[PDB]
């Protein structure tokens, strides 16, 4: 297991804050749809857990909102990298979030890491996949804890 | 003088206060619709005059807001060399001769609209700086209307 | 009413605010001191994220949970249908917990004044921040 | 052609290099500069717009109102009614000017040119993509 | 109408300020007296609008407190002249006042602005006169508009 | 009693505090957050000056409008005579408006406490500034 | 030592302090009388002994006290040049061994309601610089006193 | 002879040169090293306070004395009675020196001289006036 | 009038203040300023001179005409019959005005409020007695 | 462009040079009698037409001299503010407008002339930059004639 140091964790968060879109929510929406569609496209069973928020339309509110909640959760831990403490507290939250919806399990999280590594390269300008890939890791794990 | 250099780089600070990092690229159509919003109800100018018929639900419309805007940003920026800027407001000045119905009078109203609208999402706004540089502008694009 | 030019001031003065990740704890803590204060008995609504330590690490990740939840509702003021889900949710998150009514407009007033105290008095525009604050909490509470 | 993703790297580098220029009017000179430095032939084809001085007001003017256009179409990326709608009134603009491939390829070099060289990242094939998207809709 | 910009309202703020007793009252009654010894020479009429505050008497309390509420104004106003939206609230308040004055008139404000221009140079070092006309001209109109 | 050395001090740290125009503002904006927080139904007296939004240009016209009539105390404090002149309009400016008479040594408070926090608290004399605002708003009040 | 190179700038820079500029040229006055009036009280001195017998409404009695407040002043801001100074408190000396009924102890007391008023009016004020320092000025007035 | 006006520039201009200076003995000296640059003739009226050294601590401590009582009387300008009063004792203690109006002119040329070269602004008619104020003062 | 040491001290003091002026269309501009603001009635005397503006080229051209006029006359105090040629020349072309002594006794004025603000060291006396060979040759 | 606010600089710098603190207020009868001379020369004009009719040894001739070095000295320090610099050279052919026999040809060499003479007391002198300068000079004062 790679450790996220503070220099991946620097790394991370520039990427992250150098592509953000601070006032609107169409660019957080356009990245997580990317995200759901290569998650989508890899388990193809995955899908029918985000049946409560519409995943049979990509482009309707209810999967927008959606989108732009997993989005925020991201940026929220993302932003909590350099106070680790508080990250590990978010992590928890989001953990029993997930260990509440059926279905999901720890190998969608790889899933998903894998969706990640292929949208962030796409929106995100001199993207440093390492730093991502381990510090994606620290706080996926943080949350698929459990399940 | 009307419109000094020191007006023209409050104006321009200011336009770029409220078109900043965040808020630049995705607001100009809110920021258009609602400068047309003002200038419909001060002007009495015709929305059928426009393209798409002044309707913001309309991508004609919403493709002329953007134009203006930009029209607007182009001039803005380019108040501190007054050469450059005459020569811009001379070229939007040969485009609205080419169009029947527009009045000195109107165009005085869609920059004072640009100024309120300004000072409505930025309420530090420089008034009196933006009075006298709308002004310029618009005695350029409305010149001989 | 929360008008179009209304989410455009509020829209940049939240990115100001809250846009830069350092010190976003500061924002969060000008809003819990203030309404501790105004409201003491709100308190006790936070138990289980140790709220008699606001400075905690449990505290400290509700803090700012509720700044990204404030930011998702600014982020999409412009998409009505969007916004509407998204308080839909935060509506779930906040039903059957006891909250009182007043809690509400109290924390809509420590949030105000912590953005205002963030950006400067000088720029701010109180009545476009109730409006579009109430658009949100609105949708929040009950 | 220019997908969601690529109008996010385009709109963020366009963003670094035209929105944080601190002299707008040098950089849409440069762009000319390279436009003709890049295809010799193109440079008669602004002859109604003062290039014989490229520091003149009339081409500064000309250089801005183009930079000024692209920022507006950037902007629009990723509202496609709109941005088509625009395209085409530019389309309308150019349709007398009797322009070929060759040029649109010359400026879309010479945009590649320059806008790299005011940033610390730059994405060639999002870049690629979107200029072409909009070449496409001036060129008919 | 020649414009107050903001190079003129640097120059008037400086002189403004660079004349100005911040502690004591004497030097702003100073100015006043003079200004209105002036304004009364050249429209022997006007002193009597004045009677309510002792015009006859110009060195009396109740003349020099006029004095002293007339320089405040003035104080404010210019204060406010990096902050016109302000200026404009404050300029319509003195507007209203002086419209409840019977006999008060547009013309008046031309006299006043002689007097002014009269008077300043004898009190403010490096006094820039082109600045301080075009901008006593802005808070002056803003006063007598509606008279 | 507002002495001669009191005035002295008073009139040096109003300069101080007030002196230099830009911040007046900054000053104003001290004394009226704290008045409204410590008597939220004196806010209803401001009503025509848009006070529910106190960094509104009406409210601020209003706040700077107040800051001039203190200087014009203040710098004729050795002048009784023009004092008693300048407090005779100032009374008469707020006569029959419903100002209730605790709403004085609130503003007195307020203004003192605005004033130290500008000057710094080692150097005031809060005698002195009591003695001397009583002074004046007991010319104003009624 | 007694007045330090360090007291004498702590006290020059609080004397500079009551007199800035908003207070220098027009707080003279009323700072004089009440010293004198400080100084009346604890020295037991006759008014009678001054220009227009210390009556605070007689222009000799504040062109005195222009005079004293004066004096006060240039010995304080030579405090950091010793020889001159003690050439300053020389001259004043002489001036004062001149005038029947200046005595040591009453030269004490004027100097001791400088710095009480000083404290008065700046209630930072460095209690002990300005004990030291006008003792050295009080020794040098009231020499052979 | 020195109206209201021409006080506050004065005092005005008084507190921006002697107010400000950093070094007082030495703008002291520097009057009274202009004077006698002006009027040699003067220098031996000094013989009292040490002049064969300017730089003594006796003919500083003389400057300074001048230099606080040009000081004291510019407070009092707009004070009629006071300044009177207080330029009647100055005018008892040059009694005995036999000065003539040469030497109090030199010395509003020596003032005239110092002050502007401390200053950003300077009004000479207001100066003028309000040195002839005080040199008539103590001349008698 | 203005003997040949003074004119040495007008020379340097000249080439100190004028001479080192980074700006000396301000150095000349705040002269007339200067003037209108001693003299207020001067300055309907430049109707002809654009001085409505005083920042107008119209009217900068004037003042720096005028401090080119006192730099070549101050060149020339030590050639009497060059300077007396000059002078006269000048007097010439203000024959028309209808100027009187109170008019150049003000400019006076305003050239001795403006020069020592550009300097360390000053010497009024000098000053007024090469002003006065100026106006005198001036005025007629 | 033709004299650039480049080419003013460096003209600018070398007047200044060749008049500087130790050569101003001495040097310009000198330079101007050089000047004329080689004007007399290059322009066939009759030194008759000038006071003092041209002759060195003339009061009235060195004040003229005096003048038209001081005339050279004001426009050319205000070369980089070419409106004010225009209005300078405006003033001059209105003078030489109400002169009989004055002529554009003229005019250019007299010009060339201050450029000459300033590269023979200065080897160095930008030459080029002085042709173009000293041509706008010359366009500005010989217009019309
Ligand atoms: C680091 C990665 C992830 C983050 C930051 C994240 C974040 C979130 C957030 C903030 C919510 C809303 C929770 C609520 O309101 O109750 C959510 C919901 C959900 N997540 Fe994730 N998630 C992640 C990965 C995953 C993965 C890998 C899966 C499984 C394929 C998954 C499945 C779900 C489901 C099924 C929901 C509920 C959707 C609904 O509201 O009906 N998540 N997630
Ligand atoms: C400050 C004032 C104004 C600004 C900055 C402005 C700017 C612009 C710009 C940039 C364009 C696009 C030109 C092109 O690319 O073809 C335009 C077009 C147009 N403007 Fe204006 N305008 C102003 C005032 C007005 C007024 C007052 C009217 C009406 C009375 C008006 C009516 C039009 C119309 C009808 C078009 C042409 C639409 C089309 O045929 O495509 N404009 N304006
Ligand atoms: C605009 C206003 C508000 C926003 C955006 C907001 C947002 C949030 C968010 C995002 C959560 C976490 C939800 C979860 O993941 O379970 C939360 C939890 C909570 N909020 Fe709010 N909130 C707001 C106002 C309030 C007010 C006014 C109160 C009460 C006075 C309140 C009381 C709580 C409580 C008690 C919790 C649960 C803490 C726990 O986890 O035990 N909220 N809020
Ligand atoms: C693909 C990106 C381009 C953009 C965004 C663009 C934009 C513009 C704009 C905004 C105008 C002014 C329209 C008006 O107000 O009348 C213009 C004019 C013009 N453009 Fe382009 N243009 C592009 C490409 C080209 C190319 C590839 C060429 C030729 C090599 C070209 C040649 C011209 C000419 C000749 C004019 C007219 C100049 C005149 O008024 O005489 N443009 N363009
Ligand atoms: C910029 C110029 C002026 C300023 C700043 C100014 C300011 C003021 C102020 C602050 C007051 C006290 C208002 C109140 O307490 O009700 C006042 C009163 C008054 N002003 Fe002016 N004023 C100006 C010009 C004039 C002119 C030109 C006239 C007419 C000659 C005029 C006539 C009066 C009168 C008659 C009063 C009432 C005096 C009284 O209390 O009996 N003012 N002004
Ligand atoms: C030292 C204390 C105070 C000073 C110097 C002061 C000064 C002023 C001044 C100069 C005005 C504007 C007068 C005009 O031009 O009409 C004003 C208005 C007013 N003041 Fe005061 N004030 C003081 C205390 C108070 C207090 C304690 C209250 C109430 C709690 C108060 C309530 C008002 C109101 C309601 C107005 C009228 C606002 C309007 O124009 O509608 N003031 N004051
Ligand atoms: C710190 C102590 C003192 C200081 C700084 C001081 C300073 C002065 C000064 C500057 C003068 C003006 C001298 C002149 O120009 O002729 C003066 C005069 C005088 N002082 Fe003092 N003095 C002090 C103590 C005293 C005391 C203690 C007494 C009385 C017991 C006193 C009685 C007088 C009198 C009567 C005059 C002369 C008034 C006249 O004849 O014009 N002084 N003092
Ligand atoms: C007009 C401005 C002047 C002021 C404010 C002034 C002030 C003074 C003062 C304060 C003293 C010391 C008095 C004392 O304590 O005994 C003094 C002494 C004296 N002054 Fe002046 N003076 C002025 C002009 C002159 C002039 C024009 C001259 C001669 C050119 C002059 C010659 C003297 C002499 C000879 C003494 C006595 C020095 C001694 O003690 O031996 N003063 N002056
Ligand atoms: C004593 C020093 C003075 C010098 C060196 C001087 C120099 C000059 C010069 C060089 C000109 C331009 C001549 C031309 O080329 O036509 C001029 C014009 C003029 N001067 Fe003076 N002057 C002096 C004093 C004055 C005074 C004292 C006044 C009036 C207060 C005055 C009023 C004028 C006027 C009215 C003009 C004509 C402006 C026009 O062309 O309309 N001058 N002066
Ligand atoms: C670069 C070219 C020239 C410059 C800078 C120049 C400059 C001047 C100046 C500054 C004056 C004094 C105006 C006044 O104060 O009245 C003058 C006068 C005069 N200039 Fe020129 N000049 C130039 C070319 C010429 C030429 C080419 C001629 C002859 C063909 C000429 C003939 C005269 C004459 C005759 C006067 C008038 C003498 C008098 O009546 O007092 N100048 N010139
Ligand atoms: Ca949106
Ligand atoms: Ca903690
Ligand atoms: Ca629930
Ligand atoms: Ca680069
Ligand atoms: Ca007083
Ligand atoms: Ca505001
Ligand atoms: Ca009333
Ligand atoms: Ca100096
Ligand atoms: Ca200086
Ligand atoms: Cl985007
Ligand atoms: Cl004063």
């Amino acid at each position: 297991s790679s450790c996220c140091s503070s220099e991946d964790r620097a790394n991370v968060m520039h990427n992250w804050d150098a592509a953000w879109s601070a006032a609107y929510s169409d660019r957080r929406v356009a990245l997580a749809q990317a995200v759901f569609a290569s998650l989508f496209s890899r388990d193809a069973a995955a899908q029918g857990l985000f049946s409560g928020v519409s995943a049979d339309n990509p482009d309707s509110a209810d999967f927008r909102a959606h989108c732009v909640r997993v989005v925020n959760g991201l940026d929220v831990a993302i932003n909590m990298l350099n106070d680790p403490a508080v990250l590990n507290e978010q992590l928890a939250h989001l953990s029993a979030q997930h260990q509440a919806r059926a279905g999901v399990a720890a190998a969608h999280f790889d899933v998903m890491a894998e969706a990640f590594a292929e949208v962030m390269p796409q929106v995100s300008s001199c993207f440093s996949s390492d730093s991502w890939n381990r510090c994606f890791a620290r706080i996926a794990n943080g949350i698929s804890a459990g399940l | 003088e009307c419109c000094s250099r020191g007006d023209a780089e409050v104006v321009i600070s200011e336009w770029d206060q409220v078109f900043n990092a965040a808020m630049a690229g995705s607001s100009e159509s809110a920021i258009g619709v609602a400068i047309f919003d003002v200038f419909f109800t001060s002007s009495g100018v015709s929305p059928s005059m426009f393209p798409g018929g002044g309707d913001s639900s309309s991508a004609e419309f919403l493709a002329q807001v953007s134009r203006v805007i930009s029209g607007a940003d182009i001039a803005i920026n380019s108040l501190t060399n007054r050469a450059t800027c005459d020569s811009l407001l001379s070229h939007l000045n040969a485009q609205h001769k080419a169009i029947s119905g527009v009045t000195g009078a109107a165009v005085t109203h869609l920059s004072e609209a640009i100024s309120s609208v300004v000072a409505q999402v930025l309420p530090s706004a420089h008034i009196d700086a933006w009075g006298y540089c709308m002004a310029y502008i618009a005695a350029g694009i409305g010149a001989g209307l | 009413d929360c008008t179009s030019l209304n989410r455009l001031l509020v829209k940049r003065q939240w990115a100001e605010a809250y846009g830069e990740g350092t010190n976003r704890e500061l924002l969060g803590n000008r809003i819990w001191e203030d309404l501790f204060a105004n409201m003491p008995d709100a308190r006790g609504l936070f138990s289980r994220v140790n709220g008699n330590d606001i400075d905690s690490s449990e505290f400290q990740a509700h803090s700012l949970r509720v700044l990204g939840g404030l930011d998702m509702c600014v982020a999409s003021l412009d998409d009505v249908p969007v916004l509407n889900a998204l308080l839909a949710r935060l509506n779930s998150q906040h039903d059957s917990r006891g909250i009182p009514a007043a809690g509400y407009p109290a924390f809509v007033a420590s949030a105000i004044s912590a953005v205002r105290a963030t950006v400067g008095a000088r720029s701010f525009d109180n009545d476009a921040w109730n409006s579009c604050m109430n658009q949100i909490v609105s949708g929040i509470s009950g | 052609v220019c997908n969601r993703l690529e109008q996010i790297l385009v709109k963020t580098q366009w963003a670094q290099s035209y929105g944080e220029a601190e002299n707008r009017a040098a950089f849409s000179r440069d762009l000319f500069s390279e436009l003709f430095n890049i295809q010799g032939s193109s440079r008669a084809l602004f002859s109604g717009v003062g290039v014989d001085d490229m520091n003149s007001a009339a081409f500064t003017a000309h250089c801005l109102r183009v930079t000024g256009a692209l920022n507006r179409l950037i902007s629009q990326l990723d509202q496609q009614a709109t941005i088509n709608a625009d395209l085409a009134h530019l389309a309308g603009q150019h349709a007398s000017r009797n322009l070929d491939a060759s040029n649109f390829a010359a400026m879309g070099q010479a945009v590649m040119s320059v806008v790299p060289t005011h940033l610390d990242c730059f994405n060639q094939h999002a870049w690629g993509e979107c200029y072409e998207r909009i070449a496409s809709g001036i060129s008919g």
